[PDB]
RNA sequence: CCGGCGCGCG
DNA sequence: TCGCGTCTCTCTAAAATTGCAGTCCCGCGCGCCGTAGGAC
DNA sequence: GTCCTAGGACTGCAATTTTAGAGAGACGCGA
């Protein structure tokens, strides 16, 4: 509603990925971190992706 | 309300009496814009 | 020299 | 002489369940049992 | 004896199964 032609669709998509990739590393992390498991971030950065 | 049948064909005469009746029993017989603009969409970004 | 059923090992 | 809610369906827009489709660690060893049915 | 012999568990998803929304042609009653 704010931005028309495709920043609209381009800045939304793009917000909207970034704050996904964010939240679903942070996720995943969480949970094996717990177990005292330790993967690197890349391994878990190539899924999200 | 027999008269809204009337919509759906071209009013033949009708009117009176008997008119609507007998035709609608043979009418089965027949069966300010921005866009491209992106310096605004930039002022609207920040 | 083909598949089912049962029992096991890591 | 028509007009009025309306009798009796009537046809489809919009959810609301609902019956499939799909899948469900890996690698080894051993044994048993099939291959059935019927008029001669 | 036998010799040929003919019933989990979870998710996904389109498919009913209504529910509903409007709605109209002929109408029995009525103005």
């Amino acid at each position: 509603r704010i931005l028309g032609i495709p920043w609209g669709f381009l800045i939304g998509a793009e917000l909207t990925i970034v704050q996904s990739r964010i939240s679903l590393v942070n996720k995943i992390q969480k949970v094996y971190r717990s177990q005292g498991v330790q993967i690197h971030n890349r391994h878990i950065e190539i899924i999200v992706r | 309300e027999l008269k809204e049948e009337l919509e759906a064909q071209g009013l033949p005469i009708d009117g009176t009496r008997n008119v609507l009746y007998q035709r609608v029993q043979k009418a089965r017989r027949i069966n300010k814009l921005h866009e491209g603009d992106t310096e605004f969409w930039k002022r609207r970004f920040l």
